[PDB]
RNA sequence: CGAAGAACCUUACCUGGCCUUGACAUGCUGAGAACUUUCCAGAGAUGGAUUGGUGCCUUCGGGAACUCAGACACAGGUGCUGCAUGGCUGUCGUCAGCUCGUGUCGUGAGAUGUUGGGUUAAGUCCCGUAACGAGCGCAACCCUUGUCCUUAGUUACCAGCACCUCGGGUGGGCACUCUAAGGAGACUGCCGGUGACAAACCGGAGGAAGGUGGGGAUGACGUCAAGUCAUCAUGGCCCUUACGGCCAGGGCUACACACGUGCUACAAUGGUCGGUACAAAGGGUUGCCAAGCCGCGAGGUGGAGCUAAUCCCAUAAAACCGAUCGUAGUCCGGAUCGCAGUCUGCAACUCGACUGCGUGAAGUCGGAAUCGCUAGUAAUCGUGAAUCAGAAUGUCACGGUG
């Protein structure tokens, strides 16, 4: 039901989050490094929200481009943390590591960034609907032509599994020509786990 | 049930030069064994040529006409009464019924040299004493008994 | 000289980068030669629970490309090898 | 099974406990959990307490048992 | 002289070389009788020649790759059709009516894997 | 379990530890020209070592999840973690196709 | 069916032996570098010797990395809750429907749009109409298959010239085939009739392809409090001298019985013997593992070539040609059992897969009932792969005849 909106469109619409070739003797060795690099990076950068972490492999060393909407927090006083993380990523990934940081101007048009803010809000015991009605509107004032956000979980109930379904604009899903962002960030409340889905729809083609 | 079904045509019998025999060979074939079925069909043909001086194609044509029926019952229920309607057989359908009955009663002949079973069935079909002709006449006699429901309650 | 890569937008665009820079230095280099491309299909199952009728089969390419010199008298291409290789181009030298 | 290129088989602890115990002849049963080892002409007439799975059952070794392994003489399931 | 045609039917690619001659007929450097052994293939390859009654006028040299007996025979028929068209481009109507120039696009339907055949399902016992 | 992930890591460590003496012992055995006397003492070396050194004892599990069943050696993931890691484009060259 | 592999290992279960800050994370105290010890006891866990090494940056004080011992917080739990949940999937169903902004009617739950005529795979479209528009869904956009053009010729090809041992085998050529990137091509586009002449319907030309050319992916709002707390994550409860751990065996493959799926057959459209023809797709420098060679055979030696149009896996089988079998529980059928071996594995008894000899069963087309399939379809015959030390009738993938 509702197959993942990124996997269906890799190519004509979207592209992979890591471009690198390895033989059969190193494919599983590089995948394990690359998958646990993201887990370490996201756990370290809980603040300074991270949306995309692209990993490219040029000739034999590395290449990484961390995306942050607040690059100043990561780059503190001329890369005090950039070099500190460059030193430590080599230990988990033996090849030497390059780090690059870009901006996410208009940060209210990324599914991961919106989901992280929603998860933060719902862990402050904020109303489950007032947060979303304003989160959709703030993202719709500038940029996207359509947004859907689904909030499924306890929602404060005793035995309840209701799902919020607020939508605005046009969000096709069977159109492969479209360009659709997607993210799934969970929230751990004092009781229940609430999952958040986002379908920020940018321009087609 | 929108009418979709088109017509797929198969007409190829080079080593004898016919059209009905290819369709008949398609009925003898099992599991796509066209090469095996072709020599059995020709195997039962050369035996007919050996038996009778006339060309076996005329014997096969006479056999088809002696097994192909004219009318047959059609069990359509009125919704409370099990009736049967004798319906005129379509001109295209009557050849297929004969070609299917012939092989079906040939398989149960119980002789040796399987081509001989079909050769004997074809020889009997030209006279009228064959099991296929008896089955044809049984259905014909049933049709007369069913003639009361030709158009009324049909 | 034979090259190996995985996309036609690097290997077939780097052929000009070698041909122009080698013919500039006097030595005559004929046009490049394509070779047949490898095509490996990887077929795997996609359904988490057993509904096997769902399918997904991939493909990985490996474009090959061969050059041919006429008069070996220039080491500029040997020096300009790091420039020629950009991201995924592997070059095995056969200086004819 | 167990091709003749690598012909015989006997666990090292069982071998050292039986070859030495042949010198001081049979006055006790041999308690051993191993069932994978064959019996040998050097071990004819001994008493082996093969592990059934919850207790050790005695085994009377005869000259006609050399080909078969110990575990064939110990049950696994009852079905009474 | 000589005309070229290419045939394709049931994953069987064939090269057909029409030449003037007396119908020697060579397929993979051996005779037609040595290639197709007592089957409909002998005439089905020969059918387009007799349709336009030019069997004796042309020598035919053939090279085949891929597929089986009937598929390769259909490939040679398609190749001979396309080569004969290229030589005498006026009998397109005659071969169109016979349906020889129409390439048979029926390829083996991919197995819906899990269904035992491309369409055969398990027996579906309802209880 | 986590203790189960732990105990199969030392299996791989022990398998990779010796990695040569067992190969030499098995090469001695496989030679038809080798003497039965040189084979019988070689049997002792294999058996007196701990049994958790052969590749047979090793059970290649999912690297991130540890599920024993549903593993592919062209990746390092389970049957159900591979789909989650692939739909997000982490795996290079892996798409949805027909 | 989770199981894309139960001899141990997987493994949770059972019978024993052995552990208590613990196999693992952080913080505290002390001692040694790490390492290598090739030995003994013991089922192993574990315990005790154990030649030997004394590192590394040094503010020369020591610090860091690892291993051993103590104690606290603790770690751990495949223990319960899927009716507390996240995530993922099945489902009606790839069925064509499901909703919303404004206006109107109705006191109101509502309804209008989304109803009427025609048409359509389709809420796909046309004409009317208190409705005017939009969203989800349908179609198209994506992948694959079928025609043509341009670019370029090695490991691919051999039209012209030589050569030849007559094999493109060799020089050589860049014509072509062949290969694979970039693009055109199909939109009822055009003609006749039908329709309100408006969607659309029926025929025709051309074209490789004709009426969404074929197939695949893509399943709306929701339902079953459907399944999963055992893949993972998590609220709450419980164990924490054991419901947590390590090691041996055994067990999950037991067995009067009934059920689902699958392969063999019961034969003469066939069984054997000896000739002979054509595939696609894929896997291989921790691997494929050739030739010669020894074996009745599974196989043993051997080491080439090989990182792939190069070398191997690799002989496709059904069909076709000649002989015999003469429908006989049999030159059918292979289950069962006895003996003898090869390969993998520390280890083939419970409990593996194959090879050699002998034995030869039930089975003569199968009740009520009941299922899959509309075209390269059903039917039947092969090939190679995923999981994998070994292990397929299931399952992964593509092809012959049809
Ligand atoms: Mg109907
Ligand atoms: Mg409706
Ligand atoms: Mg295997």
């Amino acid at each position: 039901q509702k197959v993942h909106p990124n996997g269906i469109r890799l190519g004509i619409v979207k592209e992979h989050t890591s471009v690198w070739y390895a033989d059969r003797k190193n494919y599983a060795d590089y995948l394990f490094a690359d998958l646990k690099v993201r887990e370490y990076l996201q756990d370290k950068l809980k603040s300074a929200s991270v949306s995309r972490i692209d990993i490219h492999r040029p000739a034999q060393t590395a290449r990484i481009t961390i995306h942050t909407a607040r690059p100043g927090i990561v780059i503190g006083k001329k890369g005090e943390d950039v070099e500190k993380l460059r030193q430590d990523l080599t230990k988990q990934m033996g090849v030497p590591v390059h780090i690059n940081i870009e901006e996410i101007r208009k940060p209210e048009l990324d599914a991961m960034l919106v989901a992280q803010s929603v998860a933060q809000q719902l862990e402050r015991r904020v109303m489950f609907r007032r947060a979303m009605k304003r989160a959709v509107q703030n993202a719709m004032r500038i940029g996207a032509k359509g947004i859907k956000i689904q909030v499924s979980g306890r929602l404060g109930g005793a035995e309840i599994a209701r799902t919020e379904w607020y939508r605005e604009g046009r969000v096709p899903l069977h159109t492969l020509r479209a360009d659709i962002d997607y993210a799934t960030y969970e929230a751990h409340t004092t009781y229940g786990v609430i999952g958040v889905k986002v379908w920020i729809f940018k321009g087609e083609v | 049930r929108r009418r979709v079904a088109a017509k797929r045509e198969v007409l190829a019998d080079p080593k004898y030069g016919s059209q009905i025999l290819a369709k008949f060979m398609n009925h003898v074939m099992e599991s796509g064994k066209k090469a095996v079925a072709e020599r059995i069909v020709y195997g039962a043909l050369d035996k007919v040529k050996e038996r009778g001086k006339a060309d076996p194609l005329e014997t096969f044509e006479k056999a088809l006409d002696a097994i192909a029926p004219l009318v047959e019952v059609k069990s359509r229920r009125v919704g409370g009464a099990t009736y049967q309607v004798p319906v005129e057989v379509r001109p295209s359908r009557r050849n297929a019924l004969a070609m299917r009955w012939l092989v079906d009663f040939a398989r149960k002949r119980g002789e040796k040299s399987m081509a001989l079973r079909l050769a004997g069935e074809l020889l009997d079909a030209a006279e009228g004493k064959g099991a296929a002709v008896k089955k044809r006449e049984d259905v014909h006699r049933m049709a007369e008994a069913n003639k009361a429901f030709s158009h009324y309650r049909f | 000289i034979r090259l190996k890569a995985f996309d036609h937008r690097l290997i077939d665009q780097s052929t000009q980068e070698i041909v122009e820079t080698a013919k500039r230095t006097g030595a005559q280099v004929r046009g490049p030669i394509p070779l047949p491309t490898r095509k490996e299909r990887f077929t795997v199952l996609i359904s988490p629970h057993v509904n096997k009728d769902a399918r997904d089969q991939y493909e990985i390419r490996t474009h090959k490309r061969v050059l041919d010199i006429v008069q070996p008298t220039d080491k500029t291409v040997d020096a300009l090898m790091k420039l020629d290789l950009a991201a995924g181009v592997e070059v095995q030298i056969s200086l004819g | 099974p167990r091709s003749l290129k690598k012909g015989p088989f006997i666990d090292l602890h069982l071998l050292k406990k039986v070859e030495v115990a042949v010198e001081k002849n049979d006055r006790k049963p041999i308690k051993t959990w191993s069932r994978r080892s064959m019996i040998l002409p050097h071990m004819v007439g001994l008493t082996i307490a093969v592990h059934n799975g919850r207790q050790h059952v005695p085994v009377l070794v005869n000259e006609d048992m050399v080909g078969h392994k110990l575990g064939e003489f110990a049950a696994t399931r009852t079905y009474r | 002289t000589q005309n070229y045609g290419t045939g394709r039917r049931k994953t069987a690619t064939a090269r057909v070389f029409l030449r003037p001659g007396t119908g020697k007929i060579s397929i993979n450097n051996r005779g037609l009788d040595q290639f197709f052994g007592r089957e409909t293939a002998r005439m089905v390859v020969r059918q387009p020649l007799e349709l336009t009654e030019t069997v004796e006028k042309f020598d035919i040299f053939v090279t085949v790759v891929g597929g089986g007996v009937s598929g390769q025979a259909g490939a040679i028929r398609h190749g001979i059709t396309r080569a004969l068209i290229e030589y005498d481009e006026t009998l397109r109507s005659s071969l169109r009516k016979a349906g020889y120039v129409t390439r048979d696009a029926r390829e083996v339907e991919r197995k819906k894997v899990g269904l035992r055949k491309a369409r055969k399902r398990p027996q579906y016992s309802k209880r | 379990k986590e203790s189960m992930k732990n105990r199969e890591l030392k299996r791989q460590l022990t398998v990779a530890k010796y990695a040569k003496k067992r190969a030499e012992l098995k090469a001695i055995i496989a030679n038809p020209n080798s003497s039965a006397e040189e084979r019988w003492n070689a049997q002792v070396a294999l058996q007196k070592q701990p049994r958790d050194a052969s590749a047979s004892r090793l059970r290649n599990r999912c690297r991130l999840t540890g599920r024993p069943h549903g593993f592919y050696r062209k990746f390092g993931l389970s049957r159900n973690k591979l789909r989650e890691a692939a739909m997000r484009g982490d795996v290079p060259g892996l798409v949805k196709a027909s």
